[PDB]
């Protein structure tokens, strides 16, 4: 099931209408807290002095439905941005009332609308609550797609509305927010609740507003359609709108009247639930990948850890990866012994890195698919998992594999290789010393050997993100730079977020690099055509493959290998947002530097703005050789 | 009938001479309505000599008489009902409760004739009811934020007047292709009420305090004058052929105004919002207002 | 149930071995993970190249059970501390292997032992393995309670043991792991696991070793007694041991043979779970305080914040506080109108800080009790409960009760008053501003007015504690002095410590305070005779109260008031241990500071050490008025 609770104006008895809403199935309910029309003056008498009380008593519900149950709302007349000046102190004294008679109840979550542009006391007011004392509740910032000035009928005679196209004057209201939420400083306690009007805008703004931390999605009862058995149901683009946001687990809000006389009020609450149910299901990679979404992780260190083995099992039950890498060598043995040598002719891999055995029982599983002889190695730099190797060897493999325990940089091979199964892919396909390590190990293939991979891309796709920008600003740790948090790459499967353009190749790696002069350091110049008024937070990263021929992996989501989850995406943050206008182009730059002991990336955006050349010299993240 | 509840909202004499109290809880355990009769106002607001009163589901926001026995009613719910008072004039009888709005209601009206009403709530749509048949002819849309207010045309049954807090003010009929017609970047307007005599006269009162006389069809700020340090909260002219006009604000004041919008008087009487007066259908010299500090102070004007 | 494993040195088969042990009951196993008497050679061939493998695989249990059941051991062989140089290389690189595969397995602990006072090496090589790769084993650095070498039977006819008094001599093991600890650092992952010996050493020291983060209780099976059933059972003192160590929630571990040959094996555990049943039951404090223990929680602000709703209904539910102020209440009012005037004198109350009604109810209950007319007014700072209180008001309470919305300090009164139940005592008995308050409120108390508390009390008592002072060292934030988590004073339930002498009166306030020159400044010097070698890791605080003549609260241990939940303790911290000798005075010193705008507490110890005057003009912790 989806959250979703009924958005009230009319509470004569608290504990009443809060049973009937729970018998109608709802979960919660977004009431007034201070009755609407009370309008309190707190400057000049007489009516400064109204004798108390002030609203409902604190003890009509216990702490727990004043925690769980029920959400806030700020009272319309609070406008602490009117022009008048007394209505401008009134609305600021009023706010800060209500807000903190919210925080005592406990609520969960407190409603405040963006109605018009000038928002910018009620930021102020809003912030200054937010540092005042030790409370936790959430702040869902009421905001329209579409205004109310551009809902309205076309009614008035003397003044009608400029029906002209009207690009970002369809736009007015992302603005609105995006204003109120900079001002507010991105605080990740101010989070949308995005009204659903009967009338949709294109679909660029319907993918804005996604990225942006929408927490709940108010239906009115108003866009409900009548179906031929007397019940509402939503046409085909709200169901994808509301399918979108259910992806998004937002909790949806029935807001209105009833407009079905004929029946109960409870079957738009049903109808919720009918689409939920209905959605598409979920793919394998988003069943593995949920209790994951918009999870920052520090990425590995490849050569200076040592995996546990926790990580090993989990990664073995990857369902593509090993099938792909079995496939790989079975063409491999195949095309470098044809089939009279089949007996005569035996072919020597080297899986470099061994991990825990998987690469090596997928090579004998090949080479008998083949029907090719081999005689496998299997560097394993890990000690433990040179344990774990041994095992295997004396077990079941037998003389067939033998097992190296050494840097495949370092090992002194006995005699040389055909083909080397190495899987040392990174989330970005070069940032985990796959380059260095097997250029260090094309010393000993032979002068045709076989690499897998042969080769491997990494992909850049800008994207826009509230909820990622903030999570990586609230990665700060004491100790260390104060804004180095911003310098290093996340890996973490990207949710909610608006990928604002097309991935392109990044850093194009292939083996083995008989190139007369081995350099493994990169300079890229990238233009993504932003078309749509928005900010960038960051640049993503992906990865293709080409194991052999044809065979492929990849974690880039238009070609997504089938349920992969063996990579996360990786995230490239940028010290600031760069406010963006649509049609520009974001202009991105990568170096791959790395020196005799180090390896790092240094990011920097030329446009349409200039940002400081991030990490450089990998003061904040450099993988250790 | 065990209390009339401690905020006055709206009070509206009837022709024969009896006050009608709108009185909803606006804080407390429960946010109730109660509507109250009284055949001699001066014994209000004590229910102990109310000929009539009845409860409802949730607060009165405005009330007006529809012919002699009937009631319009605004609750906070956003559902115009119709309480026929019972011929006794003893028991207050609901006679229809549709729940049209999609947030509060704010004000209520009857046009001209008195077959159909006008209501405006803060789901920002006006509209406009058959009392007679009981379903709403129309649904207009028009304003951009909460409808504020609105004044039925006392002489053409198809003209009604709505201000709003999106700086419209919109004279309305009801046969044109295009109802709305935006008669007038000033102070935001908050109440509205047509001339009695010179029927093409309408003054709004704005948020600071400014009464104005704005003509139809010239649209000239007229004559204002900024009786109140704060919100207008109402005005209703007087019965005098040459009548007053009456302006109460959130300031705790009211005021009579002329033609010349000259002061005429100006009574502190109220220790808390002034919430809606009415004069007396016989003693023209007599006023009636009611606020929320539950006072009804009887006023005899100059 | 309390957890416990048995230990073991011979598993030839782990699966069958750990299947054994569970059908047995144990719930965990701490096994060798090297084989034991496996010596590996890192440095000089031909031994340095035993070819592999090196230990079990890593295969034969899932992640799950290697993470959750198992906890690993240091072979015995391994002595990072012997004389020869070889075996101080040979032992640092085994020790290194051996961690290491330990963490790579996962496993949730890993047994160390302390056999002789010399284990600088074994401390360095244990941070060195702490300060590398990112791992969540714990070290349980097993340290027998009385030395091997004191265990002897005196058997040797030429050495004979040393039996006359040897105070500390009977204390080197402790003195072992203080070292041990020290030098480690307190690092959080190092904890003990106290070995129980037959015989067990005078009380001192079994108060010593908690406060000491003893993560599981050693038994062997050689100090079972038997009974005369033929089953085993332990002397009455050990049982003292083994209760004090359930409190604890300690892991108890099994290791040793069967010594029962009769009755199978499982009747060690048996008789440790019906121990277990068998304990003192834990009181009404205890029960309310349980998931509380040790954890710091930072005091309040009195009069910058409002207390939220969920906090004032807690300490609503307290069953002894409102008790006492009723009948103290009662009594006072008996006191100040005798029965014949009991219809024509009528008192007035004003409660100060009335929250959310409980004094006033319990006042008007009282004034029931006592047959007196009584008008209450209730001062509540809080806008919040000056709501809750309205509500009461016009409710219930009616015209009987006033209600005044304002600062006691601040208000004007109407007319004087007789009473004043008031409560404003903090952890600390005057570090919340009710001398303050009430001093500011006594301006209205009659010239014989009756001030409710007439006094209060607070009380310092030395604690020792590794696992409080390793909390404090926790406790660092950005953005703030380095060294300002140890100045400021924590509101917490200590439990894991150990009083190193009794708690003496530090501050003692009384109320009226109609001395003609009010001064709230303070200057205490105390002296605690510390009788046991120990460390010193802050001040405890405590307090009593005196509401009406004899009616009195108190959370000081020895007279604690029964079930009175509203108080926890306090922990002044001191910025390092002190290590204090037998014997010494340690002394030390508050000064509660306050200037017009603020408060705050300054403490030292002035002996046997000196330490800096923490908390200089507040620049850690001062209470806002
Ligand atoms: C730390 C975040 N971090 C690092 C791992 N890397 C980076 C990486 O380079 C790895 C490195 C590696 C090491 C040994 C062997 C193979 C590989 C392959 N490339 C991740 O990208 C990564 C991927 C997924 C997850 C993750 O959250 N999960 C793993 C997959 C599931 C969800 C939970 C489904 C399954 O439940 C049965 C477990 C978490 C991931
Ligand atoms: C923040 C740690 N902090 C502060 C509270 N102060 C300091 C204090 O001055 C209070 C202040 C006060 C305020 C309003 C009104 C009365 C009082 C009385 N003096 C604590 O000392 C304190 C005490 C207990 C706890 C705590 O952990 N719990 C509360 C008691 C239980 C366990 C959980 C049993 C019950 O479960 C039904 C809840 C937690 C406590
Ligand atoms: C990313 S993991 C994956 C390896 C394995 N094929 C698998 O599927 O899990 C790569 C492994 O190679 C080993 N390795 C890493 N760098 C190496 C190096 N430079 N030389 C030899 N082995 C290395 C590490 O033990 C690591 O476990
Ligand atoms: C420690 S709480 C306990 C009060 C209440 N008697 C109870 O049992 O919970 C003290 C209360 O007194 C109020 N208070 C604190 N300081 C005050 C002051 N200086 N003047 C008036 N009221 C105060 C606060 O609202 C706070 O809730």
């Amino acid at each position: 099931r989806v959250s979703s609770g009924r958005d009230l104006n009319c509470v004569p008895e608290i504990a009443d209408t809060l049973g009937a809403v729970a018998k109608q199935g709802f979960d919660f309910l977004c009431m007034p807290v201070f009755h609407p029309r009370f309008k309190r003056e707190f400057i000049q008498e007489p009516a400064k002095n109204r004798p108390g009380p002030q609203t409902r008593s604190d003890l009509l519900l216990s702490g727990r439905d004043w925690n769980t149950l029920i959400v806030g709302k700020l009272s319309p007349w609070i406008r602490p941005d009117s022009k008048v000046e007394k209505i401008r102190r009134n609305s600021e004294a009023a706010m800060l009332q209500e807000l903190n008679f919210g925080a005592y109840l406990g609520l969960p979550a407190f409603l405040l609308p963006l109605n018009q542009e000038d928002n910018t006391n009620l930021a102020r007011v809003l912030t200054n609550h937010i540092h005042t004392g030790h409370h936790s509740s959430m702040f869902w910032m009421r905001v329209p797609l579409v205004a109310p000035e551009d809902l309205r009928d076309d009614i008035i005679e003397n003044a009608p509305t400029t029906h002209t196209e009207e690009y970002s004057g369809e736009e007015k209201t992302w603005m609105w927010w995006h204003n109120f939420r900079t001002l507010c400083d991105y605080s990740k306690r101010i989070a949308v609740a995005l009204e659903i009007g009967a009338d949709l805008p294109s679909n660029h703004v319907i993918d804005r507003w996604l990225g942006e931390p929408i927490k709940a999605a108010i239906l009115p009862t108003s866009i409900f359609l009548t179906n031929k058995k007397g019940f509402p149901v939503l046409s085909k683009m709200h169901q994808r709108l509301i399918f979108r946001l259910l992806k998004l687990e937002v909790q949806f809000i029935i807001t209105g009247t009833n407009h079905h006389s004929e029946k109960e009020f409870c079957s738009y609450l049903q109808y919720l639930e009918y689409l939920s149910q209905n959605r598409p299901p979920p793919n394998a990679y988003e069943l593995f990948a949920k209790g994951y979404e918009d999870y920052l992780q520090s990425p590995l260190q490849p050569l200076m850890d040592n995996l546990e083995s926790q990580t090993y099992e989990v990664f073995e039950k990857d369902p593509i990866k090993y099938s792909q890498y079995q496939q790989a060598i079975y063409k491999c043995l195949l095309d470098r012994v044809p089939e009279e040598e089949k007996d005569t002719n035996v072919q020597v891999l080297m899986v470099l890195g061994a991990g825990r055995g998987p690469l090596v029982n997928a090579s004998l599983r090949a080479a008998k698919q083949a029907d090719r002889r081999i005689k496998l190695y299997a560097v394993e730099k890990n000690p433990n998992a040179v344990v774990t190797l041994e095992n295997w060897q004396f077990e079941e493999w037998g003389s067939q594999v033998t097992v190296v325990s050494s840097d495949m940089r370092e090992w002194v091979a006995p005699e040389k290789a055909d083909i080397i199964v190495s899987e040392l892919l990174g989330s970005f396909a070069d940032n985990e010393l796959s380059p260095e390590c097997l250029d260090g190990a094309q010393h000993f293939l032979k002068d045709d050997g076989v690499s897998i991979p042969g080769e491997y891309t990494s992909f850049l796709a800008p994207i826009s993100s509230s909820k990622l920008y903030n999570e990586v600003r609230a990665c700060r740790e004491k100790d260390r730079d104060p804004e180095a948090q911003f310098e290093m790459p996340y890996v973490v499967r990207l949710h909610n977020f608006h990928q604002l353009s097309a991935p392109q190749p990044c850093f194009t790696f292939s083996h083995p690099n008989r190139d007369p002069m081995i350099d493994n350091n990169r300079y890229c110049t990238l233009e993504f055509p932003v078309e749509v008024n928005t900010v960038l937070h960051g640049f993503a990263g992906y990865f293709e493959t080409v194991l052999y021929q044809d065979i492929t992996l990849s974690i880039r989501p238009e070609t997504h290998s089938p349920g992969m989850f063996s990579w996360f995406p990786i995230l490239f943050p940028i010290k600031q947002p760069i406010t963006v206008r649509e049609g520009q182009t974001i202009c991105v730059r990568f170096w791959r530097c790395s020196n005799s002991k180090k390896v790092w990336y240094e990011w920097a955006v030329t446009a349409p703005v200039c940002s400081a050349i991030h990490n450089p010299t990998g003061r904040s993240y450099t993988i250790g050789l | 009938p065990a209390c009339m509840e401690r905020q006055l909202e709206a009070a509206r004499y009837r022709s024969d001479g009896a006050l009608l109290l709108g009185a909803s809880s606006l804080s407390g355990r429960c946010w109730a309505g109660s509507l109250w009769l009284f055949k001699d106002p001066c014994a209000a607001p004590n229910e102990g000599f109310c000929s009539a009163g009845v409860q409802t589901e949730a607060g009165v926001a405005d009330l007006t008489w529809v012919g002699e026995r009937g009631i319009l009613v605004a609750s906070d719910s956003g559902a115009v009902e119709l309480w026929e008072l019972d011929e006794n004039e003893t028991l207050i009888v609901s006679k229809f409760c549709k729940y049209e709005h999609d947030d509060i209601v704010s004000t209520v009206s009857v046009l001209s004739s008195g077959t159909q009403a006008v209501s405006g709530s803060k789901d920002i749509c006006i509209k406009v009811w058959d009392l007679a048949q009981q379903v709403v002819l129309s649904s207009y849309r028009a304003h951009a934020a909460q409808v504020t207010c609105v004044a039925a045309s006392p002489h053409k049954d198809s003209v009604f007047l709505s201000c709003s807090e999106d700086n419209r003010i919109l004279l309305w009929d009801t046969r044109c292709p295009k109802p709305a017609s935006q008669i007038g970047p000033g102070y935001l307007p908050t109440s509205l009420a047509w001339h009695p005599q010179q029927s093409e006269v309408f003054v709004f009162g704005d948020e600071n305090g400014t009464v104005s006389l704005v003509d139809t069809k010239s649209t000239s700020c007229v004559l204002s004058s900024a009786v109140h340090s704060q919100c207008v909260t109402g005005l209703v002219f007087s019965p005098h052929s040459v009548p007053f006009l009456a302006s109460l604000s959130e300031d705790c004041s009211l005021a009579v105004l002329d033609s010349s919008l000259s002061e005429l008087f100006r009574s502190q009487a109220h220790r808390d919002f002034v919430r809606d007066a009415t004069w007396s259908p016989l003693n023209h010299s007599l006023l009636t207002t009611v606020g929320w500090d539950h006072q009804v102070v009887h006023h005899v004007v100059p």
